[PDB]
RNA sequence: UUGACCUCAAAUCAGGUAGGAGUACCCGCUGAACUUAAGCAUAUCAAUAAGCGGAGGAAAAGAAACCAACCGGGAUUGCCUUAGUAACGGCGAGUGAAGCGGCAAAAGCUCAAAUUUGAAAUCUGGUACCUUCGGUGCCCGAGUUGUAAUUUGGAGAGGG
RNA sequence: GUUCUUUGUAAAGUGCCUUCGAAGAGUCGAGUUGUUUGGGAAUGCAGCUCUAAGUGGGUGGUAAAUUCCAUCUAAAGCUAA
């Protein structure tokens, strides 16, 4: 970004006239579209639950958003995807609760 | 377009849907000859996503393969050698069981030639393929010019030697660190690192 | 009502419902064929139709 | 077995080696055959060029940013603002590439620049056969050299100011060095209420 | 050439020049480093100590030239001007008009200070200088710019 | 009662195709031991021999889920380098690449996912005819459980 | 270099305007076993078990939680030297 033109340190590089290049539709890959998100509301309707999911949203009503994560960790393999899940059937929960 | 629910659909293998299916349709699998031909595709989003049409010159086969290790098919467990290689019982085979399902619908459709495969289902005994097959003799084909490169010579049996899907992935062939060895071709890469360069006047 | 693989067909009562499209599951997969003069058809729906 | 007092090779040949020795005695015949199809492929190649126009480019690492080197093709927004489309140029001199970006203008206006100055020196024969004729010139890098730029002048004005240049490096890098622990502390501080 | 070489002048004796008692036979001792902890020990330790056993820490996928840093001594510097060009400057000596020397164009990383260089005023530019080489430039009217 | 459809067959039905050989080089599978370690089992030999399957005049690779950490580079392949280096190893014997740099050659791309929906616009075959590596007309069949056009992320689509 | 031809009112390129912008699953990934690699809390492959997501995902040569950053866009395909 803001090099300083010293050879070394907390942003070393040589000056240079910047020139923020156009961006590519790549970077935008796993981008949302409103089609998808129309197709998969609509599967997830017709499909329902997986039975670990099933599992899932009895373990977050009960023991903890944390009790339930570790497990979903273990399945999904991963604790990001996992916390992704918890969140994703959080979501679901109010769409039953507070219909 | 159906095909876009068909493909979301197929990520829902847990779905009561779904499973539903999965018991109906490899018990009729199971029944039917290890090899037989496919009327048409179970997944026509999943054919025509691998380059499969509907077109006269495409051929569907399924295929059944027996799943499991490769118990070394040595004579009473005998490996009459250092211990290292006295391993019969927990050795993987280096090509996909779907690499095997290829083979062999295009060993019995030899006049074919084999495009591209994906899985359909699979018990305990058992996984299940269908294979997309391609006829290169039919003139369909002949004059499409997106499907004619099949037609050569040069593609004779390309599941034979891992240049369809599957094998080019056991082949492990992509760019980056992870693929040095295996990516120029295995052997062939060691080859080249294993040469000897002499020139004539030595360097 | 007989489409194989029926997953070409089953979200298709979730969809028009979904849709505020008055759907029919009717008999007939060589019927609806004759219809649109073909060996078999899986969907037919007329949008437009004489007043 | 170990003796006298020697370096401790490692000299690889192990393995069969014989079986793999190439010997180059095709040196001269390939040079040869290198030429047959150059001649060759100038020939019927027409009047073009043999080569494809290719940009100028940085090249990477602190090893080697101090040279410029003749990059792969020359970017979409380079032909664009030289006037012409990326399907065009290719079907004359000019290799495109488009993967690498522009993030330095002195660079990007350098290419620019470089595309102008070679459509002025070519001729684009239209479609049908009657010709200017005109010679075939086989090169195109050596009609379009890579040079480096200016940096600076020959000599100027010496200006001091007390800094020590050692010492700034020394302060440039304690100051990286310590940047996460100072932060810490100071989170940490971002943290003291009532 | 052979012509030249003792196993000519040998032709006649038994044995080559290789004894009757010790034989040269197909190697005693091992192959190659064989038990160099063993008997073959002495000459391992004398002629090569160190050897044997770690020191220090790894590093995965080490780059090398990611620590490209050529070496430039007082000593010389004033042979990065062009040998004319040069006796220009030097009799000349001026803050006005002092020769820019980049370093960092001639191939060099790090200006090092060994020597004495003469009291005539330099623009030295280069990453990275020794504390001294600094401390000398800036003796003859000289500076040092950092650059990249 | 007659006519479809789906699936599954049969025929010396109509036209085709596969096999076997070679195998120096090439794409995979499978796979040793001798030998080295002055013994030996991990290791080495060697991801080598032998065995198996499949190609071509080249094969494979290939237009990045790359390299990088630069002022960035830009499909693949190969040579000179990197380098007997980083690393691996009863850290023993022994093994051992990659990035950048110079060069040879250079070349780029197309599908899937989109309503043609005011018109399946696409194709095999048959038959006639002709100026026959094919053309047109006609008939059957394929095909909507999707054949063309269009677009392939560098984008690009629909409206002004 | 001729010469028939048959193409055309059909194909393509570029400027701004706006709304959009579909992008491959028993895959990616995780555990584990075996094998291989210079790849070392695991280099590729492969068996079984688990199995994703869409400001996602992969990489970033020391495991993990957290915060950023950089670079590409996998699971379909062709291609001369
Ligand atoms: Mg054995
Ligand atoms: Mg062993
Ligand atoms: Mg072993
Ligand atoms: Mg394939
Ligand atoms: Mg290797
Ligand atoms: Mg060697
Ligand atoms: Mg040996
Ligand atoms: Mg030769
Ligand atoms: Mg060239
Ligand atoms: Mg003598
Ligand atoms: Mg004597
Ligand atoms: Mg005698
Ligand atoms: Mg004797
Ligand atoms: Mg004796
Ligand atoms: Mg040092
Ligand atoms: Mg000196
Ligand atoms: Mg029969
Ligand atoms: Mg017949
Ligand atoms: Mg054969
Ligand atoms: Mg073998
Ligand atoms: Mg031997
Ligand atoms: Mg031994
Ligand atoms: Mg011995
Ligand atoms: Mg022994
Ligand atoms: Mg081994
Ligand atoms: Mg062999
Ligand atoms: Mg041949
Ligand atoms: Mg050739
Ligand atoms: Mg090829
Ligand atoms: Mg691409
Ligand atoms: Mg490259
Ligand atoms: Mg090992
Ligand atoms: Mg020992
Ligand atoms: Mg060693
Ligand atoms: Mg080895
Ligand atoms: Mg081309
Ligand atoms: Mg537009
Ligand atoms: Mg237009
Ligand atoms: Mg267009
Ligand atoms: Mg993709
Ligand atoms: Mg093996
Ligand atoms: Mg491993
Ligand atoms: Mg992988
Ligand atoms: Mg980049
Ligand atoms: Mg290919």
């Amino acid at each position: 970004t803001v090099k300083t033109g010293i050879a070394i340190g907390l942003n070393k590089g040589k000056k240079v006239t910047s020139m923020t290049p156009a961006p590519k539709i790549s970077y935008k890959k796993g981008a949302a579209s409103n089609r998808t998100k129309f197709v998969r509301s609509l599967v997830r309707e017709i499909a329902g639950l997986s039975p670990y999911e099933r599992r899932l949203i009895d373990l977050i009503r009960n023991s903890g958003e944390k009790r339930a994560r570790k497990v979903a960790k273990k399945r999904l393999g991963s604790f990001t995807r996992a916390k992704a899940k918890v969140e994703e059937m959080n979501n679901i929960i109010a769409a039953s609760r507070r219909h | 377009g159906a095909y876009k629910y068909l493909e979301e659909l197929q990520r829902k293998k847990q779905s009561d849907v779904l499973r539903f299916l999965q018991r109906v349709r490899v018990w009729e699998y199971r029944q039917k000859n290890v090899i037989h031909r496919a009327a048409r595709p179970t997944r026509p989003d999943k054919a025509r996503r691998l380059g499969y049409k509907a077109k006269q010159g495409f051929v569907i086969y399924r295929v059944r393969v027996r799943r499991g290790n490769r118990k070394r098919p040595v004579p009473k467990g005998a490996t009459y050698g250092k211990p290292t290689n006295q391993g019969v019982n927990e050795l993987k085979y280096q090509r996909s069981l779907r690499a095997t399902a290829e083979e062999r619908v295009g060993r019995r459709a030899a006049n074919l030639r084999v495009l591209n495969s994906y899985w359909v289902n699979q018990d305990s005994t058992y996984k299940y393929f269908e294979v997309i097959l391609v006829d290169p003799q039919h003139k369909a084909i002949r004059r499409d010019a997106r499907y004619n490169w099949i037609c050569d010579p040069v593609h004779k049996h390309r599941e034979a030697r891992g240049l369809t899907a599957t094998g080019k992935k056991s082949r492990g062939i992509n760019k980056g660190h992870k693929f040095n060895n295996t990516k120029a071709g295995r052997r062939k890469t060691w080859k080249r690192q294993n040469t000897l360069s002499l020139w004539r006047y030595r360097k | 009502n007989d489409v194989d693989p029926i997953e070409l067909v089953v979200f298709l009562p979730a969809l028009c419902k979904k849709m505020g499209v008055p759907y029919a599951i009717v008999k007939g997969k060589a019927r609806l064929g004759t219809l649109v003069n073909q060996k078999t058809s899986a969907v037919a729906a007329l949008t437009e139709v004489r007043a | 077995a170990i003796s006298k007092n020697l370096p401790i090779l490692k000299n690889h040949f192990r393995k069969h080696w014989q079986e793999r020795v190439k010997v180059h005695f095709d040196q001269a015949g390939k040079k040869v055959s290198r030429r047959n199809a150059r001649a060759t492929r100038a020939a019927k190649i027409a009047p073009r060029p043999l080569d494809l126009l290719r940009p100028v480019v940085r090249a990477p690492t602190v090893k080697y940013n101090r040279k410029v080197r003749a990059g792969r093709g020359f970017t979409l927004a380079e032909v664009k603002a030289a006037g012409l489309t990326a399907a065009y140029a290719r079907t004359i001199g000019i290799a495109v590439d488009h993967r690498r970006q522009n993030r330095n203008q002195e660079i990007f206006d350098a290419n620019v620049q470089r595309l102008k100055e070679y459509q002025s020196k070519i001729i684009v024969f239209p479609r049908n056969g009657k010709a200017p004729e005109a010679e075939q010139v086989l090169s195109a890098a050596a009609t379009f050299p890579i040079a480096q730029p200016a940096t600076d002048v020959e000599a100027r004005a010496v200006q001091d100011n007390g800094e020590s240049a050692f010492r700034t490096l020394r302060l440039a890098r304690s100051e990286k060095k310590f940047r996460g622990i100072r932060e810490k502390r100071a989170r940490e501080k971002a943290e003291a209420e009532a | 050439p052979s012509r030249f070489t003792k196993t000519r002048k040998h032709r006649g004796h038994v044995s080559a020049g290789k004894g009757r008692i010790g034989k040269h036979r197909k190697h005693p001792g091992g192959r190659g480093m064989a038990g160099g902890q063993h008997h073959h020990r002495i000459n391992m330790d004398k002629y090569h100590p160190g050897y044997f056993g770690k020191v220090g820490m790894r590093y995965f996928h080490k780059q090398q030239a990611h620590f490209w840093k050529p070496v430039l001594n007082l000593d010389k510097l004033w042979t990065l001007i062009p040998e004319d060009k040069r006796d220009q400057y030097l009799k000349s000596a001026s803050k006005e008009t002092a020769p820019v020397i980049d370093t960092l164009a001639a191939g060099y990383g790090k200006i090092l200070g060994k020597g004495r260089i003469p009291n005539v005023p330099v623009i030295v530019k280069a990453r990275f200088v020794s504390k001294l080489a600094e401390e000398k430039i800036r003796a003859a009217g000289g500076v040092v710019e950092l650059i990249a």
